[PDB]
């Protein structure tokens, strides 16, 4: 877990 | 207690009343101004309302039964006809 | 259980009786409403008579030819059975037209 | 316990049965007699007798008048189209050929012939054959455009609101934006002759076109005339219908509070006339949906989504338009939802599902495979990094860019370059590439989706923040430019809070990438600030979880539709 | 007074939709190697759709697929039985 | 050469070029026209216009009176229940429905629609919907049940065969025994009054039924009763069926000198009559390839199955049971015979098309996903151990863990508990539980199947000691039990060489344990003796395998009937 | 190949 969620 | 069914073709249909409330349209026939009881039928032919006097006594008697029941039996020549008289009577 | 169906002229009574009921009682079940005298009144099961004495099921109207969806009829006599109509026949479609 | 069955099923079966001598004397039994023959022989299995028996609109109109058990023929009418049998193509065919013949003649036969069409054409858009919806409606144009008086403009006005809706819906915006104008012309027409029309289907029909195209700042401005026509005497499926999109457009504007009043009110005004098994309703609920999800209330948006997809998984069958989008919004607020978790496996076949759907249905160069095609691949390129095994690794990543390389292509085609949902891939393609290893065209990515997404929709939003992260991210774990990471992290922290509050979830992703560069350089004294409110975060979360449902959030009877239609306006 | 009551869980599909035996009997894995020694703890989960089934029919599926047998829903458990 | 197309043939595409105008007349036609105007729409690919026909009983009557060209009607029909119409569950019940709208006709009648009824039921028992066959043959039985003339209990019997084999594919066993106890009601009767009907189809039946249930010990009493009642004048598919049968339940009695001259005849006895490209042609393969595999006649008994699979992948379209009971058969062999390469591509493949098909036309809870989930957890365990990758073992044995529990709760649930299908799938659990690292579980699993493999078939079994050698293998190999796997090693070996001699298979993988057992213990001067064994198996093995395919083993008219059945039946 | 094949 290293970014966020896609737009 | 009994209720007087005529046809298209003036054939008598006396059958129990208990039998003939099964359907919708029959009980606005004995509903109303129309309370043996004359009904009129004019768009129903008799070789079809015999059958569908036949599906009351088959109605009522298997009624909530535990056993298996048969299938009524209706002819192809007469289903479609039959069918018309299904609805109209709401049976 | 027997269901059966009586035929003067153009009458059908959709009336019940036992497997072991008798003649008598289903004959007094026809004055209820034809309102006459039973002793007058004589039945024809396929052009014979019945006696008021033997029960229904004696006569050979048994439970499986007394259906309630195929019941089993039987004529009445004061034989002028009028039949009900000639349902419209189908074309036969495989058989060449 | 073994009931009879009743006469009227009787002799239905016996009919049926019969079907070979009396396959033509069933047209002329009544209109409700005719569908539940009709039925019969799709509950018996006979879809090859049904299919020729639905392919011939002289039979298939008396079918669509059955407006009780309507229900029941979308999932017979998709049965056929699953069947094989081009249902909605032969229909769309056999009126068009009906239209050109009797557009020569009597003008009060054509008045039947258009009624016709937009039963047939109206069903077509409902079952979601748009394309073979457009060719009905646009047949049904032709008939209104032949004749110029006050009878026929009403219709024609009517032809285009529907037309808009069969193009927004398949992706024509290239066409749906010209049948504005052309609608245009006939509300002037309808107004010159001392005449007026309600607005409201028409102006608010289009602010699913502006809000499909990304004009978001466009599509609030007709909202707020599609909300002025609403009056008491417009149906419930049109005050839906415009308090579906004004909901959709006040969203992307960040205004959540105004949002949630249309969108409540669209809930429970659908459920309240159309029921809880209805497509319209189901309509609704992937709307109110996507206002739940864009809201950081996640965890009450996948129960939308999964009931609005069981109402158009049950009314449609499968390979359906309606049930690919609710699969395709499944998909991802799934994704989302189980982003911390991993658990990419209901998302994912929420998300394959979709795409054999789409590609069995649409052509390959639809519009549609671009949303469809995208949340496949963020959920693959979350799966491959998510397992330890190093073949699948390269080979999810692959398929992944294969599919977010589609959606860009399909998107570039219909938007343009400079566009917001082309930009929306641009960010897809940049978590790509950090996850694939090719840092050197992330950047670039994730620079193009932030200098696109800025320039049009703005410097304070909330979809500019989130391509914002995936950069910061970028530059944090693995390029070590911390020079301009923190800042990127501070600006995407600062206005999370400001739009959402202190319990967004997406602040947990940039506070752990924050506190990374802290620890990276040795400043120990801020990582123990972040550290106290992380906490606090985790805390806020507990508070703020309260899992309650919100198909019963909307209750019964909140307000009535005067009271929410000012209530938007007013404020605004 | 003396009195009798059947008890049993409250479920209405009684049947698990994984080992397919009844929801009152043993699953398949405690019905095939200890059905004396491993019956007392085979205990019934339920879940947020409502659909309970063994608990370790339940597990056993989990192992592999995280959903619901039944409807393709997220599985979360919200009781059990002890 | 370019040869003109004959005027028939011109005639049937400009008929079928304007089917819509005149579909009313065609079906006025003569039956070999009507069929060949039908079997054009489905080569054209109009199934809608094809199968709008087919679902009229009357039509199909009429397309079923062609018989030569069956194996093109078989192929129709499939592919029409793959395009989406339930034509099979239409015919069923619109047979049903007239069916019953006779029974106060007069007999003549009732008699044309007992042969409608043989010639469609028997149709569909061909093309494998015996759920909907049964539906047309309790139809055909009611018939015959109401009128009791002299000709009615003779067909009564007739019918009693034929819903007994609708009932044994579709494994309604408990309905079967039902079945032949009601058929011996009208065969006590009819042999009241001078009339010994033959009774070789019904108690052929009871041969396929108890060796399901697997009670060889029953069903080899039954086989005898079968095959004392083949006459040289019975049909060819009676004789046919009772051979199989009786094959199938001679193998099982660890006999094998009896059963390899009646499948043998039966190969070729199909072969002559029916051809080499007929549905029951294809069903003696499967049943002599059941012989091939049992014998250890491995290498040939993978193209028997592959025979008999490209014979119903023809006539049988694409997602029939019949192509499903074949590709679960040849996945299993492709798993015994790949079993030493390790190499598991085209029996994986083989077993998920059966278990893709199953499922589609079968009930999730149906006996016959027990043997189809069976074969292809079998395969997922093997192919799990042989690969590299720990997340794969530990899912695929997962994966395979699945199957055989739910494969276990259908045999359970139909066979009972004490039964062979219930005790081999303990079998595989402890084949199971020992790769997935739980030992402890494996023991118990081996002991439960050997203690019912044991009691029902007997001390010395195939089955049984098939079995040890994996509970052998157990405690041999990584829980370290050597002085239990000694007397299992041997046992495994001495049941092997009774019924197989040296050329059993089995035994590489019983040396090779007893080279690791005393590797550990001691004794190595055994080690050397049983490594020399090990090498007199290995030349050995390399001697009988390399004989040429069955298929021709049978060759053309080697022996003869009704002394087949002597030579089976003196001895 | 450390057992046999499967029944
Ligand atoms: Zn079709
Ligand atoms: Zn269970
Ligand atoms: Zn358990
Ligand atoms: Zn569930």
């Amino acid at each position: 877990l290293t970014r966020n969620k896609g737009p | 207690m009994y209720v007087k069914l005529i046809s298209s073709d003036g054939h008598e249909f006396i059958v129990k009343r208990e039998h003939a409330l099964t359907s919708g349209t029959i009980k606005a026939m004995l509903s109303g101004p129309g309370q043996t009881n004359e009904v009129n039928f004019r768009e129903i032919p008799s070789h079809v309302l015999s059958k569908v006097c036949m599906y009351f006594t088959y109605k009522v008697r298997y009624t909530n039964s535990s056993t298996e029941i048969p299938e009524f039996p209706i002819a192809p020549e007469i289903a479609l006809e039959l069918l018309m008289a299904a609805n109209f009577l709401d049976c | 259980d027997v269901f059966l169906m009586i035929r003067r002229h153009k009458t059908t009574i959709f009336t019940d009786a036992k497997e072991s009921s008798t003649v008598f009682e289903l004959k007094r079940i026809v004055e209820g409403i034809l309102k006459r005298p039973p002793d007058e009144q004589r039945l024809y099961k396929d052009d014979q008579l019945l006696d008021d004495g033997k029960t229904l099921g004696e006569c050979g109207f048994t439970s499986q030819t007394a259906r309630p969806q195929a019941p089993a009829t039987v004529g009445l006599a004061f034989l002028c059975i009028e039949p009900f109509s000639s349902p419209p026949e189908l074309p036969d479609v495989m058989k060449p037209q | 316990e073994w009931i009879p069955e009743t006469l009227y099923n009787t002799a239905i079966s016996a009919v049926v049965d019969n079907y070979i001598r009396s396959r033509r004397d069933i047209r002329s039994l009544p209109e409700n007699i005719q569908f539940d023959v009709y039925y019969k022989l799709y509950q018996q299995g006979r879809l090859c007798q049904l299919g020729s028996e639905f392919c011939e609109l002289e039979v298939f109109a008396k079918v669509l008048r059955a407006l009780d058990k309507r229900h029941l023929l979308h999932h017979c009418f998709q049965a056929l189209m699953d069947h094989g049998v081009k249902v909605a193509s032969v229909l769309a065919y056999s009126f068009s050929r009906r239209c050109s013949y009797i557009a020569e003649s009597d003008a009060a036969v054509k008045e039947k012939a258009i009624q016709v069409g937009f039963v047939l054409g109206g069903f077509l858009s409902d079952a979601g054959w748009y394309s073979d919806a457009e060719k009905v409606f646009l047949s049904c144009l032709q008939l209104c455009t032949l004749h110029d008086e006050m009878l026929h403009w009403f219709r024609a006005v009517e032809c285009c609101v529907r037309l808009l809706h069969v193009r927004n819906g398949n992706c024509k915006y290239h066409l749906g934006e010209e049948t504005f104008k052309l609608a245009q012309t006939y509300m002037d027409k309808l107004s010159k002759h001392g005449q007026q029309a309600n607005k409201a289907a028409l102006y608010g029909e289009l602010c699913a076109l502006l809000f499909a195209k990304s004009h978001y700042d466009e599509a609030y401005k007709w909202c707020i005339e599609a909300m002025k026509e609403i009056t008491a005497g417009l149906p419930v499926k049109v005050v839906v219908d415009v308090l579906r999109q004004a909901s959709k457009a006040c969203v992307v504007k960040r205004e959540f509070k105004k949002a949630e009043q249309l969108i409540k009110h669209a809930v429970y005004l659908a459920r309240d006339h159309f029921g809880s098994k209805h497509p319209k309703y189901s309509d609704t609920l992937l709307d109110y949906g996507f206002y739940l999800l864009n809201v950081d209330n996640i965890c009450q948006s996948v129960a939308i989504y999964q009931a609005a997809l069981d109402i158009r998984q049950s009314v449609f069958g499968g390979k359906n338009i309606h049930v690919a989008t609710a699969h395709e919004d499944l998909a991802y607020s799934s994704y989302v939802h189980q982003y911390s978790s991993g658990k990419f496996d209901n998302a994912l076949f929420h998300a394959e599902r979709a795409i054999g759907i789409i590609t069995h249905i649409l052509p390959e160069d639809h519009l549609l495979l671009a949303s469809s095609k995208r949340v496949k691949a963020l959920i693959l390129e979350e799966i491959a990094i998510d397992c330890h095994n190093k073949e699948t690794e390269q080979r999810l990543l692959q398929e992944a860019h294969d599919l977010h390389l589609s959606s860009l292509q399909l998107a570039k085609k219909a938007f343009g370059e400079f566009n917001v949902q082309t930009a929306k891939h641009y960010g897809n393609l940049g978590r790509l590439y950090q996850s694939m290893r090719k840092f050197k065209e992330a950047e670039e990515m994730h620079i193009k989706a932030i200098q696109i997404k800025e320039q049009l929709l703005g410097q304070e939003d909330y979809e500019v923040a989130l391509s914002v992260g995936h950069l910061a991210s970028l530059y944090n774990y693995d390029m070590n430019q911390y020079e301009n990471a923190e800042k990127l992290y501070l600006r995407s922290i600062a206005i999370g809070k400001k739009l959402f509050g202190e319990g967004y979830s997406g602040l947990e992703y940039d506070y752990r990438g924050l506190i990374k560069l802290y620890n990276s350089i040795g400043n120990y004294e801020k990582v123990f600030e972040y550290h106290n409110v992380l906490s606090n975060w985790n805390r806020l979360r507990d508070r703020q979880y309260s899992v309650t449902d919100a198909l019963e959030d909307v209750s019964t009877s909140p307000q009535s539709t005067e009271e929410v239609v000012q209530s938007f306006l007013i404020s605004q | 007074w003396n009195a009798v009551a059947l008890w049993a869980w409250d479920i209405v599909v009684d049947n698990c939709a994984i080992c397919r035996n009844h929801i009152m009997d043993l699953c398949i894995e405690c019905q095939a190697n200890q059905a004396s020694a491993t019956s007392e703890e085979c205990t019934v989960a339920w879940g947020v759709c409502n659909h309970a089934f063994h608990f370790h029919c339940i597990s056993r599926w989990l192992k592999t697929r995280q959903v619901c047998p039944l409807d393709n829903r997220e599985w979360e458990f919200q009781k059990y039985g002890h």
